[PDB]
């Protein structure tokens, strides 16, 4: 197979991306649960400042 | 005696109605006083909110 030796380093670049892509889904996953409870703590703030 | 009694019984009543009229303004006085009384509770609620 002379242009499978051409599939392999094809194969090999999108799997080394595709597994970066799934730690770094996981990173924004993380942030975007971090930013919730900070925007959380806005709207708790500004219901302290509704009330004050 | 005439018109010394007469003044005098003048100065009777206007001087009887000073000590009506100075303690009405006494009686507003102290309506002030207790709204002073409210003034540094209200003050102090406004504080504790700003800080």
């Amino acid at each position: 197979g002379s242009h499978m030796k051409d599939v392999q380093t094809e194969t090999f670049s999108v799997a080394e991306s595709i597994e970066e892509i799934s730690k770094a889904n996981e990173e924004i996953t993380n942030q975007l649960l971090g930013i919730s409870k900070e925007m959380d703590n806005i709207s708790t703030r500004i219901e302290s400042i509704s009330a004050s | 005696v005439e018109e010394g009694t007469k003044l005098a019984d003048e100065a009777d009543e206007k001087l009887n109605s000073i000590v009506g009229a100075v303690e009405r303004i006494n009686e507003m006085l102290q309506n002030i006083a207790a709204a002073i009384e409210e003034q540094n509770a209200a003050v102090d609620e406004i504080t504790t909110a700003m800080t």
